[PDB]
RNA sequence: CAGCAGGAUGGUGGCCAUGGAAGUCGGAAUCCGCUAAGGAGUGUGUAACAACUCACCUGCCGAAUCAACUAGCCCUGAAAA
């Protein structure tokens, strides 16, 4: 319930104090359900998985503030859930290479844009339907033939724009999206040293 | 006849409501003790009988 | 299953008149003994188990009792 | 034009209505010819729906076998199945052959999603379970039955 | 038993300059004034900086019946701010099954007069509260919105709408009648 | 301890099963396997799935819950010429 695996942290911390010194320390924004996924075949022995809670995100690591003791400043690095997955080898390309595999989204209102939404030239694949989405917004979409085509490369939410919800019904229609989602790997710390 | 989202929008004001087995009110759904003074604020409590 | 014969018994209560309470004994069963005291007695073999009752051995009995419990 | 369709036949039984029409009718190949080959070319199942894999090509549709391991295990119960009457306390069980352990993993190393012939010790008890049968206990008994007190590689 | 100090505070944004004489406030900005007097109540409203960024509210000696008293203030302040800076605009739809509702406003958003519900001939003169502008809306088929400022002068006149129109002697579970209410909104928006 | 919250099923689409059900239909059962997460689903939906959320779990702050004494006063219980 909660007592079970309350208890048995406090045994197995020390399990990987001793054994990796390596963390990529990522931080934890839409780790999704279904957009974290087609990605195996990077990541084979490299990695690792064990708990982690607030509740002990203190308690054990003062406990561990004692065997390399340079060693406090991670509590006011982490501001949210940033879970530090380990690595073994390379120093510079899992660093690197954890980018070859993710698979994007259906157009969703709820996101956010930091940078440029561009909208294809392309048609939408059917009949006579409302134009009053793409000619309210700004968008150049004209009946052609009874299919709808975008007219012109209109870009919507531009280098740090907020993302509007009834402009998605475009991507939507023609089932192509902005940006591949996944997840953001956000911080360093090596050896004794901080980046930023 | 009828949009089944503004009906549910109507049933949300009518039918779905908790009744006191006591004095015959009509409470709010997620309500534990009648508000009123001449049955004592009693935890007899039903839904209302669905339509059939 | 303690925590079905208060229910059991806060209905038979509505049946009575007047008022009265619902108690959980100290002893062992429908026994007059206590409750960690019947282990380590049987034990040492001083009561013998009687289907709903129990047996008392005294040390005052004759011996052939005693023998006849030994061996 | 290669299409790989998912369908869910009926395996050895020659079903009544199929599910062929909404997935591979619109292409111009006939599904009805199909549909009974698979069945034959299951066989000895008869009772299981594995689902049988076709890939449409621009010649005709093939026919792929897709093998599992808990199918495996129904290869490993081989009890009488039911007919069309469908009447329920239907949920099989009975004893698990430990050289069946054995042999269901060399037909689910082909996948090979797992690990080896010790390493087969759950996948026959904790689906099974939900399926239907055990090896002496689910896998909460076959754990104390099973913790490195075996000689199966 | 008798708790010593219970207090609570309020930040002002600085489009608002409030104060009060006594125990009555007032706050004025973009869309105008509301005074509400709290001369009921007895508690200590003290109000603390230069520029006057926040408020706080004090009890002194009080039992559970009165620190109760704390936070139902901060609430009819929070709204009185509100209704200052943004204001309210209720949204209420109107069902019908087979007869159409005849819906239409006398007196230049100050009125409403209402036809043809359940095929009753009997007009209701339904009359606002002073400080509430009714308007059929637009972009919709079926829809009004109030407007104001005051949420106790909008949302019991609204609700005088939603209960001048019952049903008398039937189900209501099978008729299904009236202007009933969407949603709860703002004027413009943050 | 409430909720302005990031989401829940690649074996299988359970066995024999419903015509079609993949958890969203019936049955002895009900698990442990990267599993901070199994439920053959608490559930909506769909002819079935697809698309969703949730039991259990993962984000933001400065002190609570289950029964039981009717334990004291107060109220309902409580109808006359
Ligand atoms: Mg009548
Ligand atoms: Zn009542």
């Amino acid at each position: 319930d909660r007592a079970t695996w309350k208890s048995n942290y406090f045994l197995k911390i020390i399990q990987l104090l001793d054994d990796y010194p390596k963390c990529f320390i990522v931080g934890a924004d839409n780790v999704g359900s279904k957009q974290m996924q087609q990605i195996r075949m990077s990541l084979r022995g490299k990695a690792v998985v064990l708990m982690g809670k607030n509740t002990m995100m203190r308690k054990a690591i003062r406990g561990h503030l004692e065997n390399n003791p340079a060693l406090e400043k991670l509590l006011p690095h982490i501001r949210g859930n940033v879970g530090f997955v380990f690595t073994k080898e390379d120093l510079t390309e899992i660093r690197d290479m954890l980018l070859a595999n993710k698979v994007p989204a259906a157009a969703r209102a709820g996101a956010i844009a930091p940078c440029e939404v561009t909208v294809p030239a392309q048609n939408t694949g059917l009949g006579p339907e409302k134009t009053s989405f793409f000619q309210a917004l700004g968008i150049t979409t004209k009946i052609s033939r009874g299919t709808i085509e975008i007219l012109s490369d209109v870009q919507l939410i531009k280098t740090g724009d907020k993302v509007g919800a009834s402009e998605a019904t475009l991507l939507n229609m023609l089932n192509i999206s902005p940006f591949s989602f996944g997840l953001i790997i956000q911080q360093v710390f090596d050896n004794g040293s901080i980046y930023n | 006849i009828i949009e089944p989202s503004l009906r549910q929008l109507a049933q949300k004001y009518n039918c779905d409501k908790m009744i006191c087995r006591k004095c015959y009110a009509r409470l709010h759904p997620r309500a534990v003790n009648c508000r009123k003074k001449k049955c004592g604020h009693t935890n007899n409590l039903r839904p209302k009988k669905k339509v059939k | 299953n303690k925590e079905h014969v208060v229910e059991a018994l806060r209905r038979a209560k509505f049946k009575f008149p007047g008022r009265q309470k619902i108690h959980i004994s100290k002893k062992w069963g429908f026994t007059k003994f206590n409750a960690d005291e019947f282990e380590d007695m049987v034990a040492e073999k001083r009561l013998i188990p009687d289907g709903c009752g129990v047996k008392y051995i005294p040390n005052r009995g004759p011996l052939d009792k005693w023998r006849a419990l030994h061996s | 034009e290669i299409k790989v369709v998912y369908l869910r036949c009926t395996g050895g039984e020659v079903g009544a209505t199929s599910a062929l029409a909404p997935k591979i009718g619109p292409l111009g190949l006939s599904p009805k010819k199909v549909g009974d080959d698979i069945a034959k070319a299951t066989g000895d199942w008869k009772g299981l729906r594995i689902t049988v894999k076709l890939t449409i090509q621009n010649r005709q549709a093939q026919i792929e076998v897709v093998p599992s391991a808990s199918a495996l295990i129904i290869k490993a119960l081989k009890e009488p199945p039911r007919d069309r009457k469908k009447q329920k306390n239907i949920k099989h069980s009975g004893n698990i052959t430990f050289d069946e352990i054995v042999n269901i993993a060399r037909q689910m190393r082909h996948r090979s999603l797992a690990r080896e012939l010790s390493g087969t010790i759950k996948e026959i008890l904790g689906t099974a379970q939900s399926v239907g049968c055990n090896v002496d206990g689910r896998h909460p008994h076959d754990i104390i039955d099973d913790i490195n007190s075996g000689a199966v590689e | 038993m008798k708790t010593i100090l219970s207090n609570q505070t309020v930040d002002i944004p600085e489009n608002v300059d409030i104060s009060l004489k006594g125990r009555t406030v007032i706050v004025k900005g973009p869309r105008g004034t509301l005074r509400r007097d709290f001369n009921h109540i007895n508690v200590e409203l003290s109000l603390l900086g230069k520029k006057k960024k926040r408020l706080r509210v004090d009890k002194w000696w009080g039992n559970r019946k009165e620190l109760a008293t704390v936070r139902t203030i901060c609430s009819h302040v929070q709204n009185m701010i509100k209704g200052v800076t943004l204001g309210f605009r209720y949204k209420m739809r109107s069902v019908y099954a087979h007869f159409p509702i005849n819906v239409v406003i006398q007196e230049n958003g100050s009125l409403v007069e209402i036809r043809n519900f359940l095929g009753e001939k009997y007009i209701r003169r339904v009359r606002m509260r002073p400080g509430v502008a009714c308007s059929v809306s637009q972009a919709q088929k079926d829809e009004l919105v109030l407007e104001g400022n005051d949420i106790e002068l909008v949302s019991n006149s609204a609700a005088l709408i939603q209960q001048a129109t019952t049903v008398k002697n039937k189900d209501i579970r099978k008729f299904l009648d009236g202007i009933y209410v969407s949603e709860k909104g703002t004027v413009q928006q943050a």
